[PDB]
C-alpha cells in the first residue's frame, strides 16, 4: 500500500530556503536543490529538494504536489516538472523531498515546476558526468553488449535501512502579520500562531502573545515579528535557522537507496591479426576509446597498457 | 517460469515478492497491485469516516486533515 | 583490408555484383527480445577521407 | 567516499553563544559576529550590526560505503593446495584435491 | 594525507569508530543570508579510482 | 513593451507585411546550447543569460506561427579571477567584474 | 539602516536613490514606485483623456494614437 | 500531384517495435527509431521510424 | 528571368519544372500548385464519392475506406 512508504512523510512539510540563481539574483525559492548524488554508473542523478512531491493534504497521490508560499502550504497538480542539465532529462520516480531522474552530462543542474504563470526555477552548480562500465568509454547505454556488474539508484522507495532525521522547525520571521490599526501596530495571529514579537520604539518591550496584542507605539518599521508552528516538522537543512530548545530526532527513509545490479557495456569490434616470426600484429579499428593490454607469460611480464582512439597497428 | 520465490504477473514477466502490491506496477499490466488485502490500521490514530488514518493530535485543532472531513466535523467534535 | 580503402569495390557504378568484407559478426539476442545484433568495423571510406 | 553533514545553524540575534567540543569525526565549529541575515518576509531581527551565526560542520561516510569500497589486508605465507586428475591401470579417471 | 587514500578509515562497514581528516574549514556566510559555507579538498577514494 | 498604443511590458509589437501587429507576450525563449533565463527587455534589445555555445535563437509563438530566427555568434564563459570555473558558485571572493545593467535608463 | 542618499525599502533592501520609482519594482513587494508624485506631460503634445500625451502631428491622421480612441473621435476631430 | 506520392503508402501501416530508452527502461513503442542517415554536409539528417506521417 | 527549363511565379523566385503542381507550395503564393489539371483514377482501383482511388481488393470489406464511407455502403453492396 501507499500509506506504509509514506507514514513519516505526511507529518512532515515543505520549506522555503536560499538558492542561487533561482531567477537571475538568488532569490528565496519554494524548491531549494540540495545534495545533488550523481555517483552511479549509467548516468542517474538522484536530487533532494525543499518542497514535497506525492503528497497532498487531504491524501497521499502520485500525481499531486505540495510546496509552500508565505506561510500556507499549496498542493498543485504535477503539470510540468523537468530536470536539465543541458538537454531535458527523464525524470525516473519521485518521493517526498527526492527526485530521481536520468541526465545527460554537464556543469549544472536545473529544476523547475509550473502552478499558474509562475516559473519556480533553481538552479545549482554541481558537476555531473557519465560514467561507463567496463574497459570502453561510451558516452550513451548500448543496444546490445556484454552485461557487467553496475551499481545504480533502484526506483523503489523502501526503507532498505537507511534514515535522515527531521526536526521542529525554528522560528520563522513574517512581517506581513504587522499592521497600524489606526495610529498604533497591531499584531494579527491566525489561529494560535503564537506570534512573538520585540519592539525598541523608546525600550525593550519582548514577549509571546497568542491573541490580539495591539503594540502601543507608533512605526511598523522598528518592531519585528515570529511565528512558531509546532504541526509539522522539517529536515534540518543547512539554510535553516535552529529552534531554541533541544530538538527531537526523526527518522525519515532515503528512498532511492543505492543498489547494485547489472549494466550494459559495448562490444569493440573483432581486431584482424597477421602472424609474423615471433611477431603478433594486431590491425585495431575502434569506435570509442578502448583499452589494450598486454602481457608475457614468462618470468617478467613486461606489461603494456594504452588507450586505442585512432585506427592504428601495434606490433 | 521463474524461482517459487519470485512472482510473475500476466504479461509473462518475473518480479521478487517483495513487489507484491507496494504501490508500483512494475510489470505492465499492473496486476501486482489488484488481488492483496488491505492492513489494519493504528490504535493509537484517529480513523476517519473512509478509513484514511490521522493521528490523534490532528484532532479538533480548527483545520482539515481528512479528504472528508471528518476529523473537524461537529459530530465527531463538541462545540 | 576491410577498414582502410578496399571493403567495398563494384566494377561500376550499378554493377550487379559487389565485393565486400567488412567483419560482419553476427550476435545473440539477449533477455527474451526480438532484435538482430551485429558487430563490424567501420569503414575505409570515411577513414580514408 | 565521504559525505559532510551541515546541521542547522543557530542564529542569535544580539547576544553571544559558544560551542563545546562534541565527539564527531573532523567536527569543525566556529562564531560569526555581526551578520544580519535576511530570510524571506524581511529581515529576521532587529538587532543591528552585531549577531552570531555558529555554522557547525562534521563529517561521515556515505551511503554508497556498503555498495563499493576498497579493503585494506596484510598478507602472510599460507598454505598451497591442488586438485589432481589420476589413473592407473585399467581404472579410470578420479579426482580430488590435494 | 587527507587527499591519496586514507582520509576516511572505518574497521568495518557497520563499525562505529571513524577517523577522518579532509581539511575541513568553515567559511564566513556572506551578504546577510542564512546558509553555512566551507572548504575542503577532494575525496582521495575518488583520486585514487 | 509597446502596442502601438501605450506602454505595458507584456506586450511586444511586430510586422507580418505592411500591417503592425501586436501580441501579447507568450512564450519568448533564447537559447544557446540550452534554454537561457531572460532578464529583460526593452524596445529593440533583450538581455539574457547564457551558456556558452555557436548558435544564438529567439523566437515567439504569435499564433499557431512559430517565427524563429538564428545567427552564428561564439559565446563563451568568462570567469573573473584566477580559477577557471564554468558556472558562478554559491559562495567565494567578491571581485570586481563588468556586466551589462540590470535597470533601463 | 543606509544612508539617507540610498533608498531604503520596507522589507528591509537599501537601494540607490536613482532608482527611486523609475518603473520597475526594484524592492520584493514594490513599495518604491507607489509613492512618488506624476511628471507632467509636454506642451507640444496633445493630452489623452486617460493622461497619455501623443504628437500633435498625429492628431486626425486616420490611425488611432490613443488607447480610447480620443484622438479619432468625431467630437474631437471636425470633419 | 499529392496523390501520385502516396500510391503506395497507403497500403501500408505502422507497427509496433521494441527500442532502447524509452523512458528509463526500453519499452515497446509505436515509434522506432531505425537508421538515423547523417552524411550530410550542413547537418541535416534523414531518420526513418515506424510511425506513419 | 530565367532558363525556359525552370518555372518562374509571381514574385519573381525560379523554380525548376518539376515542381510544377506536385503538391507542396514552393514559394509564398504557390503558384504553381494553382493552375494544373487533375489525372484519372487507375483501372485497377474503385471510386468513390469524393473521387479518391483505393482498390478493389478493399470493396465491402466491413471497414471504412473511403472519406464519404461509401465503400460499405448498402446502396453500392447489395445485401
Ligand atoms: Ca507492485
Ligand atoms: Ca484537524
Ligand atoms: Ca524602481
Ligand atoms: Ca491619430
Ligand atoms: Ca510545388
Ligand atoms: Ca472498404
Amino acid at each position: 500500500d501507499l500509506d506504509t512508504h509514506f507514514t513519516q512523510y505526511k507529518l512532515a512539510r515543505p520549506y522555503i530556503a536560499d538558492c542561487p540563481n533561482c531567477g537571475h539574483s538568488r532569490c528565496d525559492s519554494p524548491i531549494a536543490i540540495e545534495e545533488v548524488r550523481g555517483d552511479a554508473h549509467a548516468g542517474v542523478i538522484r536530487i533532494q529538494t525543499s518542497a514535497m512531491f506525492g503528497l497532498k493534504t487531504d491524501g497521499v497521490d502520485l500525481a499531486y504536489m505540495s510546496f509552500m508560499n508565505g506561510k500556507t502550504q499549496k498542493s498543485i497538480k504535477i503539470d510540468n516538472l523537468h530536470v536539465r542539465t543541458s538537454a531535458p532529462c527523464s525524470l525516473v520516480s519521485h518521493h517526498g523531498y527526492y527526485i530521481l531522474a536520468q541526465c545527460p552530462p554537464g556543469d549544472t543542474v536545473t529544476v523547475g515546476f509550473h502552478d499558474g504563470p509562475n516559473r519556480h526555477t533553481c538552479t545549482v552548480a554541481h558537476k555531473v558526468e557519465f560514467r561507463p562500465v567496463g574497459r570502453e568509454k561510451y558516452r550513451h547505454p548500448p543496444e546490445h553488449g556484454v552485461e557487467l556488474p553496475c551499481n545504480r539508484y533502484t526506483h523503489k522507495r523502501a526503507d532498505q535501512g537507511h534514515y535522515v532525521e527531521m526536526h521542529q522547525p525554528g522560528l520563522v520571521a513574517d512581517h506581513s502579520l504587522l499592521s497600524i490599526h489606526s495610529a498604533k501596530v497591531k499584531i494579527t495571529v491566525p489561529s494560535g500562531a503564537q506570534v512573538k514579537y520585540y519592539c525598541k520604539c523608546p525600550d525593550v518591550r519582548k514577549g509571546i502573545t497568542s491573541s490580539d496584542h495591539t503594540t502601543t507605539c507608533t512605526d511598523v518599521k522598528q518592531c519585528r515579528a515570529y511565528l512558531i508552528d509546532n504541526k509539522k516538522w522539517v529536515y534540518n537543512s543547512g539554510r535553516l535557522p535552529r529552534g531554541e530548545g533541544d530538538t527531537f530526532k526523526g527518522k525519515l527513509h532515503v528512498p532511492f537507496v543505492p543498489v547494485k545490479a547489472k549494466c550494459i557495456a559495448t562490444l569493440a569490434p573483432e581486431p584482424l591479426v597477421e602472424h609474423k616470426h615471433r611477431t603478433l600484429i594486431l590491425h585495431l579499428h575502434p569506435d570509442h576509446p578502448t583499452l589494450l593490454t598486454t602481457r608475457s607469460l614468462g618470468s617478467d611480464a613486461n606489461p603494456t597498457r594504452q588507450w586505442i582512439e585512432r585506427p592504428t597497428t601495434v606490433n | 517460469k521463474c524461482e517459487p520465490s519470485q512472482f510473475q504477473c500476466t504479461n509473462g514477466r518475473c518480479i521478487t515478492l517483495l513487489w507484491k502490491c507496494d504501490g508500483d506496477e512494475d510489470c505492465v499490466d499492473g496486476s501486482d497491485e489488484k488481488n492483496c488485502v488491505k492492513k489494519t490500521c493504528a490504535e493509537s490514530d484517529f480513523v476517519c469516516n473512509n478509513g484514511q488514518c490521522v493521528p490523534s493530535r490532528w484532532k479538533c485543532d480548527g483545520d482539515p486533515d481528512c479528504e472528508d472531513g471528518s476529523d473537524e466535523s461537529p459530530e465527531q467534535c463538541h462545540m | 583490408k576491410a577498414g582502410s580503402f578496399g571493403d567495398l569495390q563494384s566494377r561500376t557504378s550499378t554493377s550487379n555484383d559487389l565485393y565486400a568484407n567488412t567483419n560482419l559478426k553476427l550476435q545473440r539476442p539477449q533477455a527474451g527480445i526480438v532484435h538482430t545484433p551485429f558487430t563490424q568495423v567501420p569503414s575505409g571510406f570515411e577513414r580514408w577521407k | 567516499k565521504y559525505k559532510t553533514k551541515v546541521p542547522s545553524p543557530v542564529v542569535k540575534c544580539c547576544g553571544a553563544t559558544q560551542c563545546t567540543s562534541k565527539p564527531h569525526p573532523d567536527y569543525q565549529c566556529q562564531v560569526f559576529s555581526g551578520v544580519y541575515p535576511f530570510m524571506w518576509g524581511g529581515a529576521y531581527c532587529f538587532c543591528d550590526t552585531e549577531n552570531t551565526q555558529m555554522s557547525e560542520a562534521y563529517v561521515e561516510r556515505s551511503e554508497e560505503c556498503s555498495i563499493d569500497h576498497a579493503k585494506a589486508y596484510k598478507v602472510h605465507t599460507g598454505t598451497v593446495q591442488a586438485m589432481v586428475n589420476i589413473t592407473y591401470g585399467s581404472v579410470s579417471w578420479r579426482s580430488a584435491d590435494v
